[PDB]
RNA sequence: CCUGGACGAAGACUGACGCUCAGGUGCGAAAGCGUGGGGAGCAAACAGGAUCCUGGUAGUCCACGCCGUAAACGAUGUCGACUUGGAGGUUGUGCCGGCGUGGCUUCCGGAGCUAACGCGUUAAGUCGACCGCCUGGGGAGUACGGCCGCAAGGUUAAAACUCAAAUGAAUUGACGCUCGUGUUGUGAAAUGUUGGGUUCCCGCAACGAGCGGUACAAACCGUAGGGGAACCUGCGGUUGG
RNA sequence: GAAGCACCGGCUAACUCCGUGCCAGCAGCCGCGGUAAUACGGAGGGUGCAAGCGUUAAUCGGAAUUACUGGGCGUAAAGCGCACGCAGGCGGUUUGUUAAGUCAGAUGUGAAAUCCCCGGGCUCAACCUGGGAACUGCAUCUGAUACUGGCAAGCUUGAGU
């Protein structure tokens, strides 16, 4: 139900940084990122239609580590809503228990932060909840539980998420390892390069 | 045998539209005045005359913009063949209001975005756009 | 500046007396995406060349189409020889949903929410031609306001 | 500019027979009488008149003209009436892609200002019983094709036509290129591929002269100020 | 001798009495059949002579009955209206050979239409009314059943199975040479380099440059017959030669 | 104590080597194999999914490919050989009321569940659930009557004498 291959794989395959890896070291300095993976990876191919907007939607799904029955499903409720369906659906995609968990700077890697999820570890609104999928309402609050403030992948994971640029729609409080949801984030609050509307036309066909 | 002459009076409109033709005459009838009131009313031609008693015949002035048609698509919605009418939350928006819909309500012809002020169905006469 | 994308490529061929001679043939098309769009065909022996000629076929002879803010003001209709093409506005978030050969007049056009389909042939030279005959005849609210002696009000708010 | 009287002198009212009538024709046309259409003078002036009043504002703004005249008389008759208002001429037969191959038509007249200057400075008195006459040959056709554009060196803002109908092909590149397009349209012609017609007829003699000599002085004078 | 339809001029008169039509009814080339005549020429079959020719039966003709099929075609259902124009034929009629006004008809051609060809006021343009008919090729308009017929057969009309094509139009070739640009065509492509004269000139949608019948990738339709049948013949029709 | 399956000629995301040599085989289509096969079998690498993954069957979609929305009939399959004509379909132009079609409003009904919207409860989801909307319908009543139809007079352009 996960991906439990090499990271450096999936992100020499899009060609961009994925943030798999803390960001410790440079990209560049553990991999050519530059060349795709395997024997016939320094190649560079045509890519047509089809393959830009599937290399566009395996992008979002490791980036965020969702297989793709999972990510369908988002598709689905994302093109329910109200309003833009592209935006939604990265709306949704940020909305994880884990992705909130690593935006807030308390895991080092969203997989590092699913697995502190997994292993009850969050609390969220004062309740345990270790379902990596779960959803953030706004105005909630995160926080890591007491038994698990002396680990010290907690600690160490502050100082990364310092040096990454901190997100506008939520409150991060290292002191009390506790974080706040203010709000959803728009599609300027995300990465521009990032292309929604690939997805939406691969997902209608 | 003519058996609709509404669909030949759109019908002398279109071919002297694009006949690039000043005026077009035809037989009239209560109808035709009806339907080319609402023509004058939108704007679509410039004025009608009406001519004669004892066999009266109608007489429309075209219009030309710049060097063009104003009339671009003018069609017959409703024929004797096929009736068709429409309740008023089903009229229907030619060009997303960008044309009219003539439609024949009960207290009068009009168009479609009056019907909808007016709440009235009828019968869709013709699109015009 | 402007965006140019390559739709189709093909290799044709002629009978001499010595034999078969070949070439390619190139169909592309370009825009600024902000409501001009202009097709071209080149036709050489090479195909880069091929690629070049219909690129400049194709930034020459462009047309000027009104949008509304992404999509047409108005469902059209675009018919060629063999081609049947309908395109519809769509809100806001619905991407191009088109074929391979209309989808790319659409992107480079600024056309960005729109439903669109073809009926008959699918032959890409004849659906482009078709999705430029119907974007080009389509008018904005100002121009059926021209047309006709009523302000934008009276067109639309009315 | 010019009275309805003066016009039937020159021949302007004057057209073909019905037989070549163009349809398209018939709101310029008064009548026929022998089986020729007439020409509605009274249509032509404000036409003529306002045609004029648009060759004054494009030439006052500096703009470029064009005369394309390639009828047996009118062939003579517009390079004398072209020098006088120091604008360009097609007395020869007009060369398919003169407006489109521009590119083309460049390097012809960049082998017409080589040829003439070895001619004329450069002096080369080499023969060899073959380079000789066949670049004086090259010189005297050239002369004749595109003598008229030679200071021209770009895209003509404007073009005026006699003959519209015969001269088809200079309308075609000009329709293609967005340049206006003034002609003298016969009762057999087309008029709708000009922008301003000139409802007149361009087989008279004397009327040419008088279409030339009406223009060529206009452009003199919005080009004097 | 009897009789149908059409058209024109000028009125009178009726006052929507109209249009289209499933079933139905009648009509319906040639061939073929029934009954009785007729039979010159021509001529399936047949007989004989040759390597087509001679002779000649049905048939072709007539009266009546049947058959109801054709490439029965303009491969375009009928009715109505509207929409640039030229040349001609054929019949009216009005006015002073001219000058208009009708009906039918032939060619050319604009917009428009069409895949192209092409159609183009007699539309395959623009709309309306109604009817008929089609949705892969072959099997097959065949089998079975019904109906009709003296028979030939006609009409209505499948399925199994098989193939992934069959087909239309147009193009390039077969049976000194190219490019660049431009132009025509949806396109393959053409123009250039299609013509006249003598490599050259001129004309020229080209301008310049670099170089040296095919079912290929007479035919057919309906019908009738064959014992010198590698298919052929009689009759009428079609050009899809 | 816990990762497999299919695919990598094009369509269609992912390629090399070795063996084989129109053999063995592969195959949804186009089609691959007779000596360098990215199409066979194996390996390496890669891609697509994932406690599943392929294959087969069936329906719908794509198929505007039975086209009501939304197709055709000169030559691609398709105008009956032609005509008359019953039933049928449709029908010029004025008034008068008829209110059947149609139109507007009201009322009754259209079971619950389901689908959709807004919330709620299961740590999330599936699932469960509150309230709506919807249920495109039918019937009755009350109106409007421009159009269509019925009824009664006409009118003369259609059609006829
Ligand atoms: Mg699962
Ligand atoms: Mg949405
Ligand atoms: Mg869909
Ligand atoms: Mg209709
Ligand atoms: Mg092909
Ligand atoms: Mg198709
Ligand atoms: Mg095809
Ligand atoms: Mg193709
Ligand atoms: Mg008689
Ligand atoms: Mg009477
Ligand atoms: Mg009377
Ligand atoms: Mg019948
Ligand atoms: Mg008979
Ligand atoms: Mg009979
Ligand atoms: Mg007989
Ligand atoms: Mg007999
Ligand atoms: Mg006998
Ligand atoms: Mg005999
Ligand atoms: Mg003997
Ligand atoms: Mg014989
Ligand atoms: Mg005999
Ligand atoms: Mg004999
Ligand atoms: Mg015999
Ligand atoms: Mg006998
Ligand atoms: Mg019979
Ligand atoms: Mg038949
Ligand atoms: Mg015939
Ligand atoms: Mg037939
Ligand atoms: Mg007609
Ligand atoms: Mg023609
Ligand atoms: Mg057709
Ligand atoms: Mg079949
Ligand atoms: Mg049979
Ligand atoms: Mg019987
Ligand atoms: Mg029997
Ligand atoms: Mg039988
Ligand atoms: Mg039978
Ligand atoms: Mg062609
Ligand atoms: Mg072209
Ligand atoms: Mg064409
Ligand atoms: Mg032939
Ligand atoms: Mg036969
Ligand atoms: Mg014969
Ligand atoms: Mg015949
Ligand atoms: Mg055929
Ligand atoms: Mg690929
Ligand atoms: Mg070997
Ligand atoms: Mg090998
Ligand atoms: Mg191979
Ligand atoms: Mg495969
Ligand atoms: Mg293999
Ligand atoms: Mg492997
Ligand atoms: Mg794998
Ligand atoms: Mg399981
Ligand atoms: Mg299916
Ligand atoms: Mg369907
Ligand atoms: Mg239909
Ligand atoms: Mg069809
Ligand atoms: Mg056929
Ligand atoms: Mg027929
Ligand atoms: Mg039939
Ligand atoms: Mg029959
Ligand atoms: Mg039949
Ligand atoms: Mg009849
Ligand atoms: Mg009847
Ligand atoms: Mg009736
Ligand atoms: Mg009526
Ligand atoms: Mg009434
Ligand atoms: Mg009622
Ligand atoms: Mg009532
Ligand atoms: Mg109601
Ligand atoms: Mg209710
Ligand atoms: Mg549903
Ligand atoms: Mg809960
Ligand atoms: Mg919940
Ligand atoms: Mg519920
Ligand atoms: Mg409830
Ligand atoms: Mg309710
Ligand atoms: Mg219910
Ligand atoms: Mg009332
Ligand atoms: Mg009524
Ligand atoms: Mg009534």
């Amino acid at each position: 139900a996960r991906y439990l291959g090499p990271k450096l794989k999936l992100s020499r395959r899009e060609g961009t940084d994925l943030f798999l890896k803390s960001g410790v070291r440079a990209i560049d300095t553990k991999c050519k990122i530059e060349q795709a993976p395997g024997q016939h990876g320094a190649r560079k191919p045509r890519l047509s239609d089809y393959g830009v907007q599937l290399r566009e939607k395996q992008k979002v799904r490791r980036i965020y580590g969702v297989l793709e029955r999972q990510f369908r499903n988002y598709y689905k409720e994302a093109a329910r809503l109200k309003g833009n369906t592209g935006e939604n659906l990265l709306a949704l995609l940020e909305g994880r228990l884990d992705n909130v968990v690593y935006r807030m700077g308390f895991g080092a890697t969203r997989a590092e932060a699913r697995q502190l999820v997994s292993h009850k570890a969050i609390m969220v609104n004062g309740r345990v909840v270790n379902i990596a999928s779960y959803q953030v309402s706004p105005n909630d609050v995160v926080s890591i539980r007491e038994k698990a403030k002396k680990q010290s992948r907690v600690k160490a994971a502050l100082e990364l998420a310092e040096q990454r640029e901190k997100p506008t729609w939520l409150e991060v409080d290292a002191g009390k390892m506790e974080g706040t949801f203010k709000r959803k984030p728009e599609r300027s609050d995300l990465s521009a390069d990032i292309n929604e509307h690939l997805i939406v036309e691969l997902y209608s066909k | 045998s003519m058996q609709d002459p509404i669909a030949d009076m759109l019908t002398r409109i279109r071919n002297g539209q694009a006949a690039n033709k000043a005026a077009v005459t035809m037989p009239s009838s209560k109808l035709k005045v009806a339907i080319a009131n609402v023509l004058k009313e939108e704007g679509f031609i410039e004025d009608f005359k009406v001519e004669g008693d004892t066999k009266p015949e109608l007489e429309l002035t075209l219009k030309y913009f710049q060097g063009k048609a104003v009339v671009e698509s003018i069609q017959r919605v409703s024929r004797p063949g096929l009736r068709i009418y429409k309740r008023k939350d089903e009229l229907p928006k030619v060009m997303a209001g960008l044309g009219i819909a003539v439609v024949s309500t009960s207290k009068g012809v009009m168009t479609d975005r009056a019907a909808r002020q007016a709440g009235l169905g009828g019968e869709i006469i013709c699109y015009v756009a | 500046e402007l965006q140019e994308k390559l739709i189709a490529v093909n290799r044709v061929s002629k009978t001499v007396k010595g034999g078969r001679i070949f070439s390619f043939t190139a169909l592309t098309v370009v825009g600024d995406g902000n409501g001009r769009v202009g097709f071209g065909y080149g036709k050489a022996r090479e195909v880069p060349a091929a690629i070049q000629k219909a690129m400049e076929k194709a930034r020459r002879n462009m047309i000027n189409v009104a949008l509304n803010n992404g999509t047409l003001q108005h469902p059209v209709k675009g018919v060629h020889t063999g081609s049947r093409v309908f395109m519809q506005p769509a809100s806001e978030g619905t991407g191009i949903i088109a074929g391979g050969a209309m989808r790319a007049v659409l992107e480079v056009a600024g056309v960005h929410n729109v439903l669109a389909k073809a009926y008959g042939s699918t032959n890409p030279i004849n659906v482009v031609r078709a999705t430029i005959d119907g974007l080009e005849n389509m008018n904005s609210p100002e121009m059926v306001a021209a047309k006709r002696g009523k302000s934008v009000e009276e067109i639309l708010g009315k | 500019t010019v009275s309805m009287r003066d016009m039937l002198k020159a021949g302007v009212h004057f057209g073909h027979q019905t037989r070549y009538w163009n349809p398209k024709m018939k709101p310029f046309i008064f009548g026929a009488r022998n089986k020729v259409h007439i020409i509605n003078l009274e249509k032509t002036v404000p036409m003529f008149n306002e045609a004029l009043a648009e060759l004054n504002k494009i030439a006052s703004r500096k703009g470029k003209i064009l005369f394309v005249g390639t009828k047996r008389a009118a062939s003579e008759a517009v390079k004398d009436a072209a020098l006088s208002c120091d604008q360009f001429f097609v007395n020869h037969r007009w060369l398919g892609g003169m407006l489109t191959n521009w590119k083309t038509v460049r390097q012809s007249i960049k082998r017409l200002k080589d040829l003439e200057t070895q001619s004329q400075d450069g002096t080369f008195d080499k023969l060899t019983k073959k380079e000789a006459l066949m670049r004086t040959r090259e010189l005297e056709k050239l002369e004749n094709s595109l003598g008229g554009i030679k200071d021209m060196g770009g895209l003509p803002d404007a073009l005026f036509v006699i003959d519209a109908d015969h001269e088809h092909i200079a309308i075609k590149e000009a329709n293609n290129l967005g340049i206006p397009v003034f002609a003298i349209v016969d009762t057999n012609s087309d008029p709708d591929g000009v922008d301003f017609v000139i409802p007149g007829n361009d087989d008279a003699i004397r009327a040419v002269t008088l279409y030339l000599g009406a223009v060529a002085a206009t452009v003199r004078e919005g080009r004097s100020q």
